[PDB]
RNA sequence: AGCUUUGCGCAGUGGCAGUAUCGUAGCCAAUGAGGUCUAUCCGAGGCGCGAUUAUUGCUAAUUGAAAACUUUUCCCAAUA
RNA sequence: AAGGUAAGUAU
């Protein structure tokens, strides 16, 4: 809720680079 | 400063030539008055600049100012006043996300240019008014 | 600018300004000129400037050529570093370097 | 302008001074150079030939 | 107000990060004749929206170079059948190859094709614009009418405009209920103002000028105000304007 | 715009009395001179006015 | 009305000053000048402000 | 102490070397970019409907 | 500092400000000795002759002229005010104090454009005036 | 020019009227050449018509 | 006697340019200004400073004004 | 603790 953009340092690393691309 | 030294020992060089081609001034009056000479100017060339007057910023300006108007006022605004296709470049598109244009500005775009939702069916063209061309003393050196 | 003053109070002090006060402000432009001169990395000689007043303004700009080369040097590792600084102070050591 | 060009590649051996800048990579500094743009024209066009 | 896209009036930003967005960002609420009704998004019992990460959008150099290796030999077959039946690839036959290869098959249908063709050195020459201009290339690998354009936001900004609980969620947050639009459809910025692209040009002092170069932000706090200024994200006593 | 040569002088002068960190011989802090009456001034309000006047005034030998 | 005869006096002694000869030496404008009795120098005037104050006399004289 | 008060006197006025047009350059004034600009960005983008039939991987109403 | 003229007494100073009718008076409490006072007073004499047409600087000792301390609260080591017609100008510098600059600038230029808005606002009558620059950060990065 | 602008100034002369010719027709008489525009018309040849009366006087009596 | 060449004024018509025109009791210059082509050759103004809406006037709108605002002893609180 | 003072006439 702050709004703050926190690190993905081992956020969302479950997911490829692929995805939702096209 | 050595071709303009050069140019003038050469031309006093020759007319001390002439002097002595005639063996007139055999002791040097005429090479003394033009070496004294050519070390005057020497040290004209070399002098240290004068002493110029820095110009203060002008005050800053409230009020009105009478300017006139007329061809050249006229071919001033046509210059730099606003062209169609100008005025359709700062005219974006409400809610109607574009793909970006040019890669290596992200911010440039052409706004309605091009887009549908302009309101112009056929292409707006080019205000030759608004050419670039070249300085008159650009002119004067081709 | 502690140089600056110390210089100028110096030159003013031994100056027989009972008689020429009005030098005074053209000393400081000589002062400046020949840091320019240093700056510009162009001949500095001024043909009317009594030799022990040059010999002080070459002293002068010599003490401020030092500080500037090690300021400018400091600044510049600082921001290699990568130590907060402001749009000026880069502005001025792009300069100096 | 092709024909100035190609008289610029002949003759021209002297050419006016260019300025320099420098790029503040805030790591090093990368000079930049301005040359006067008639020359630049022909430096552009010998580049691409 | 940071990742809504330019074009409803936000910053455009990209965010290469993890940043969520409050549920209670996503609630708006419309009037009618049989009164106000509210609306949220998040009808499936998920976490709180997260906003797309341009991670997920691009894609992987190895997966590139492999598309780039098959569309080019397909490319290759399509015109080799296309000289024996004496007939052009009409862009139609490329259709599942659009921007695949490293050399986007986009160049190929470019317009100015012939002239780029003569174009030799121009990634040494990219490369050493740096020593030239004053500003530094981030693409300075690349040409974009040479090698095309190696990326796409397409799909970004659709799942932007998603997150953010589309239309009606993002224009909640703004002041365009208050001009009393009937709908969004046609409507229209004007990045500059008549008067304010007039004085771009009419010999300004450095303070009056850069002052004017402000004049955007008027606009933008105008037109995010109903979410800048509010009591949950300043806290702290409130004034109110005299009049 | 600039002050004379006496003034330029004197407020050199000044300045190397208190920075005795550059001038001087003995080294006292920055602004020190090293090495009964107070005036009275108005608070610049005008509900004390007539009395910092007076005082003005009562201090006149 | 005698201001409007008044400014047209000053407009034709002007046009007279306009069409009036005057040299171009300094010595002989000085001799002019002491000629004619007004003084050779007035609050500092240059050698142009003295030709000027010359051809003012001779438009009035 | 060594410096006599006519060499005092002699010190020179310091100049400034740059001419009129570095010292008090005119007002730079800044024009719009022209509008074939607009029109060449604008011609960019429209794509031919076919190619040539050499063309590889590496070159109305 | 040793440049620009100085005012040595309050009645000097009511005189400097009183004196002026078609310029800005910018007045510098605070020291000739002190740090800040030294470089926003070379900031000034370096924009001094610049300012010339709309504006006049002096330099004023507060230890020296303890006169305006109570009111204008010259306890800051240096302090930079600006005067129009005899009326104190406050700018919306963003520090939170309009009344003063109560630091030093370093680049020449902003004092101008501060000086430059002062003198617009105050010939069109206004009391305050909104700085070009905000100044609730050094903006250093 | 200086002579005349002082008699201008002065009121010695009547202040200079605008030179129009066909081209200038729609600039200068604009506004009333669409009420009476033969009229405007008429006077503005014969204003074009005065300028090369002078100059044709001017040439004979010089010749 | 017609025609015609050059320079110079005076006008008339038309076109183009407004990053430029102008000033010199400042200096220098055909006894050589200034030189990247082609230099035992080229031959004219240059430099400094000053003026300006990048030549200067009028004409007519608009704004700022200007003319005016009660341009005249209020409040919190105390007692009768 | 702040970086959140509209300014202007009038008594």
């Amino acid at each position: 809720p702050t709004g703050e953009v926190l690190s993905l340092v081992g956020k969302l690393e479950g997911t490829r680079m692929g995805d939702k691309a096209q | 400063l050595r071709r303009k030294a050069a140019r003038l020992v050469a031309a006093k060089c020759t007319l001390a030539a002439r002097v002595d081609s005639f063996h007139e001034s055999t002791e040097g009056k005429v090479g003394y008055e033009l070496k004294d000479e050519i070390e005057r100017k020497f040290d004209k060339w070399q002098e240290p600049p004068p002493v110029k007057q820095v110009k203060p910023l002008p005050a800053p300006l409230d009020g009105q100012r009478k300017k006139r108007g007329g061809r050249r006022y006229r071919k001033m605004k046509e210059r730099l006043g606003l062209t169609e296709i100008r005025k359709q470049a700062n005219r974006m598109s409400f809610g109607e996300i574009e793909e970006d244009a040019y890669q290596e500005d992200l911010g440039f775009s052409l706004g309605h240019l091009g887009k549908s939702g302009s309101g112009r069916v056929r292409q707006t063209q080019v205000n030759e008014a608004t050419k670039a061309r070249i300085s008159k003393t650009l002119q004067r050196t081709l | 600018l502690e140089l600056r003053a110390a210089v100028m109070h110096d030159i003013l002090d031994m100056m027989p300004e009972g008689i020429k006060q009005n030098k005074a402000r053209t000393i400081l432009q000589h002062l400046s000129e020949a840091w320019r001169c240093w700056k510009a990395n162009i001949p500095w000689k001024v043909p009317g400037l009594p030799t022990p007043i040059e010999n002080m303004i070459l002293r002068y700009v010599k003490a401020k050529a030092d500080w500037w080369t090690n300021t400018a040097h400091y600044n510049r590792e600082r921001i290699r570093r990568g130590a907060t600084v402001d749009k000026t102070v880069c502005k001025k050591n792009l300069g100096r370097l | 302008a092709l024909s100035r060009i190609k008289r610029h590649l002949l003759t021209q051996r002297a050419f006016k001074e260019v300025g320099i800048e420098f790029m503040d990579l805030y790591s090093h500094l990368v000079p930049v150079y301005d040359v006067e743009p008639l020359e630049k024209i022909t430096d552009a066009y010998l580049d691409q030939y | 107000v940071f990742y809504t896209p330019k074009e409803l009036g936000g910053l455009g930003m990209l965010s290469m990060g993890h940043v969520l967005i409050p549920q209670s960002d996503l609630r708006w609420s419309k009037q009618t004749d049989v009164g106000i009704t509210h609306f949220r998004s998040g009808m499936s019992h998920e976490e709180d929206q997260l906003i797309p990460n341009l991670y997920r959008y691009i894609q992987p150099w190895e997966s590139e170079f492999i598309d780039s290796q098959r569309v080019w030999a397909e490319y290759a077959l399509k015109r080799q059948e296309a000289i024996a039946q004496n007939r052009r690839l009409t862009l139609e036959d490329l259709e599942d190859s659009w921007d695949r290869g490293i050399p986007r098959i986009n160049t190929l249908f470019q317009k100015d094709r012939h002239t780029l063709a003569y174009d030799k050195g121009w990634r040494v020459r990219t490369d050493f614009k740096q020593y030239q201009v004053l500003k530094q290339n981030p693409f300075w690998w690349t040409h974009q009418r040479h090698d095309g354009k190696l990326w796409n936001l397409n799909n970004y900004r659709t799942d932007m405009i998603q997150a953010l609980g589309g239309v009606e969620g993002i224009l909640e947050h703004t002041l365009f209920k208050g001009t009393y639009f009937p709908t969004w459809e046609g409507l229209f910025w004007e990045k500059a103002s008549g008067f304010e692209e007039s004085m771009k040009w009419k010999k300004l002092t450095n303070a009056q000028r850069s002052g004017l170069n402000q004049i955007p932000n008027r606009r933008f706090t105008l037109w995010w105000s109903p979410t800048i200024n509010r009591a949950n994200v300043y806290v702290g006593f409130q004034v109110q304007l005299d009049l | 715009v600039y002050a004379p040569g006496l003034d330029i002088e004197s407020s050199l002068k000044q300045l190397a009395e208190r920075r005795t960190d550059i001038f001087g011989v003995e080294e006292t802090a920055i602004g020190k001179k090293i090495g009964p009456e107070e005036k009275v001034t108005w608070d610049g309000h005008s509900g004390s006015m007539a009395r910092t006047q007076q005082a003005a005034q009562a201090n006149i030998t | 009305s005698e201001r409007q005869a008044e400014v047209l006096a000053e407009f034709e002694r002007r046009k007279r000053a306009r069409q009036i000869n005057v040299s171009t030496d300094d010595s002989e404008v000085k001799a002019c000048l002491r000629a004619l009795g007004e003084p050779i120098t007035l609050f500092g005037e240059g050698p142009a402000e003295r030709r000027e104050r010359l051809r003012n006399i001779l438009s009035v004289v | 102490a060594e410096v006599t008060e006519e060499e005092w006197l002699s010190i020179p006025e310091v100049g400034d070397a740059r001419n009129k047009r570095q010292r008090n350059p005119r007002y730079e004034k800044l024009t719009p970019v022209p509008d074939s600009f607009f029109a060449k960005h604008l011609q960019t983008g429209e794509n031919h409907t076919s190619v040539d039939p050499r063309q590889t991987q590496f070159g109305r109403n | 500092s040793y440049m620009l003229p100085h005012l040595h007494n309050g009645w000097q100073v009511d005189q400097a400000i009183l004196s002026e009718e078609d310029r800005v008076v910018v007045i510098r409490f605070g020291h000739d000795w002190d740090p800040t006072c030294m470089k926003m007073d070379e900031v000034l004499y370096s924009i001094a002759e610049k300012v010339k047409n709309f504006a006049v600087i002096y330099l004023v000792d507060i230890t020296e002229v303890p006169d305006f301390n109570k009111m204008y609260e010259l306890y800051d080591p240096c302090t930079v005010m600006f005067f129009f017609r005899n009326k104190h100008i406050m700018i919306d510098l963003g520090t939170g104090n309009n009344n003063k600059i109560n630091w030093a600038m370093e680049d020449k230029q902003e004092m101008v454009d501060i000086i430059e808005t002062v003198y617009r606002g105050a010939r069109k009558g206004r009391g305050l005036v909104v700085s070009p620059k905000d100044y609730s950060t050094k903006y250093r990065y | 020019q200086k002579e005349l602008q002082e008699k201008v100034r002065l009121g010695l002369m009547p202040p200079p009227e605008p030179k129009v010719r066909i081209s200038n027709l729609m600039r200068v008489l604009g506004t009333e050449a669409v009420q009476d525009p033969t009229k405007v018309e008429a006077h503005v040849r014969a204003q074009m018509a005065k300028r090369q009366k002078a100059h044709e006087e001017a040439n004979a009596a010089r010749k």
